[PDB]
């Protein structure tokens, strides 16, 4: 179903310092509406920084605990048919 | 290092930080009901989503400042438990974060900024651990990217009554959807205090207050965000165009009924002054007949009867003079009442205007209600999944990097990865299925390769590089 594949890299030396895949929302992408963004054409389709005010909302769901002073975070939403 | 008045939960004390940070005075005492009432309200059970209701203004113009060149804050305080979704005490106390219900954010609506409680989705906030001072009952808390905080809480004292300068709670209470740039600027925490301490979590959102400009630049983005989505959201963009439509109508409605009633009291005011003219009329008829009547006195200075010729003079002045206000009010009455005339059709016709607008909109919503809607797990078929960064096989070790090339369609940016000490770039083309390769140095285009064997499917093509984003 669909995960949100979270990445993120040093803001400084632009170094990759981690990536964490969220639990499989299956087919429910609610939490893309909560963040705004529209299904079409962003579903194995791109990654998008995580905004200032998008953090309280995407924390949830991962282990990590993202840290924007120090890092620059980007999320993809992937699709993929039942587990993966 | 400062101090602060006292202030209760739920209270926005504005403050211009110093060198030493912010101070936080609270006074403790459960929350008021007009707050706790509020927050109870916007749990309601509403249809997912996040909703706010704002409970302050910000009018930066306001602000009582030492330089208008300075950086205002709002900080509003709650109690932990009345926020998080879970006792704060039945924490692990390595947890670094805590899911929470409802956050104090700051929300701009209609070029204004906005301190509202949100709630209705999933939502963390981070948890600070609170350090001693040497103060006692002054503790130290470091929340992201907000000032070092100087908190004291006290179980009972007095609290500021009235809002600062700045701050207004004259505000629309009604239950709204917060924005997509809810909490922009603002920073977060519920702080734990220390082992012995004796003190209950406290939750504390610190806002900055922003200029008339800035708040701008909220409102446009929220106008672009908004666009955006309608843009892909046929139905629920003819769903609020119609609902506007609605309002606009009704408001058409009570501008035709408002009119009508400024021509009832016109034609009544009309009336009024016509016959206080028309009565005031007769006397200066009456007065100038007089005047006629006694005329034949008019050369004769010794004769009584010039007596009476003289004070009919007079008498008729005086009706003049009655008369000439009397002419005034009746005129501004007919002014009055011609313009109520042109106004009432004007409304009439705006109305008639509305009541079309209200029909083509009424049915587009029904146009678009009609058409088949593709569901999620539709979308996650339109494009070709990214592999995982430890599968792609026959190109080395590689490494994600920063994503940058814009997407063709949509809002996101290229999976990027590197490949060959930092030499290679390989993008994810999700409309094919196969990964791009690039140079680091030159971004000059290299190839296609399949992620699963690490073969070339297709040569370097030198009209195609990535210079413009590395």
């Amino acid at each position: 179903g669909l995960k949100l594949d979270l990445t993120w890299f040093d803001k400084s030396t632009e170094d990759f310092k981690g990536e964490e895949y969220s639990k499989d929302f299956g087919d429910d992408g609610s939490v893309m509406e909560s963040l705004g963004v529209p299904f079409k054409d962003n579903v194995n389709n791109g990654c998008f920084d995580v905004i200032a005010e998008w953090v309280p909302l995407l924390q949830p769901y991962f282990n990590h605990q993202i840290d924007i002073s120090d890092n620059e975070y980007f999320v993809s939403f992937d699709y993929r048919d039942g587990d993966w | 290092s400062a101090v602060a008045a006292p202030v209760a939960f739920g209270f926005p004390a504005l403050s211009t930080p110093g060198a030493g940070g912010l101070a936080v005075s609270i006074s403790a005492g459960a929350l008021s009901a007009a707050i706790a009432d509020i927050m109870a309200a916007l749990k309601g059970p509403f249809k997912f989503g996040l909703w706010g209701v704002a409970l302050y203004g910000v009018l930066p113009s306001q602000i009582a400042k030492d330089d208008p060149n300075m950086m205002s804050k709002i900080v509003t305080s709650l109690p932990a438990d009345d926020i998080t979704e879970s006792p704060v005490s039945s924490l692990p106390l390595d947890k670094a974060t805590v899911n929470v219900n409802v956050r104090v954010v700051d929300d701009v609506k209609d070029e204004r900024q906005n301190i509202s409680v949100v709630s209705g989705v999933p939502m963390s906030c981070p948890v600070v651990d609170a350090k001693p001072t040497e103060r006692p009952g002054v503790f130290t808390a470091s929340i992201p990217g907000a000032p070092v905080l100087n908190i004291s809480v006290n179980n009972s004292t007095p609290a500021v009554q009235t809002l600062s300068p700045g701050v207004t709670n004259n505000t629309d209470k009604d239950v709204r959807p917060a924005g997509f740039t809810q909490g922009g600027n603002t920073r977060d925490a519920v702080i734990r205090f220390p082992k012995d301490s004796g003190h209950n979590a406290v939750y504390v959102s610190v806002s900055d207050v922003l200029s008339p400009d800035q708040v701008k630049q909220r409102q446009d983005e929220e106008n672009r965000r908004q666009q955006e989505w309608d843009a892909t959201h046929p139905v629920e963009a003819a769903e609020r165009n119609y609902e506007r439509a609605r309002a606009e109508l009704n408001q058409a409605n009570e501008d035709v009924a408002r009119n009508q009633e400024r021509q009832a009291k016109a034609v009544q005011v009309y009336n009024s002054r016509k016959s206080e003219l028309d009565a005031a009329n007769k006397t200066l008829a009456d007065a100038i007949a007089e005047i006629k009547q006694f005329n034949r006195f008019a050369h004769d200075p010794m004769a009584g009867g010039h007596r009476m010729w003289q004070m009919a003079g007079l008498k008729a002045q005086r009706a003049q003079t009655d008369v000439n206000n009397k002419q005034a009010a009746f005129d501004a009455a007919a002014k009055e009442k011609s313009d109520a005339d042109a106004a009432l059709s004007s409304a009439m016709e705006s109305r008639k205007k509305k009541e079309d607008k209200k029909r083509s909109a009424e049915n587009n919503l029904n146009d678009e209600k009609n058409k088949p809607r593709k569901g999620f797990k539709d979308y996650g078929h339109d494009y070709h999944p990214a592999p995982k960064t430890e599968n792609i096989k026959g190109l080395g070790d590689l490494k994600p990097g920063i994503p940058k090339t814009p997407k063709q369609n949509g809002g996101g940016k290229r999976k990027r990865w590197t490949g060959d000490k930092g030499r290679k770039i390989y993008e994810w083309d999700s409309q094919h299925g196969e990964l791009e390769g690039y140079r680091a140095s030159d971004g000059q285009h290299l190839g296609s390769f399949d992620p699963k064997t690490g073969n070339q499917l297709k040569g370097p093509d030198p009209k195609r590089n990535i210079k413009k984003y590395l």
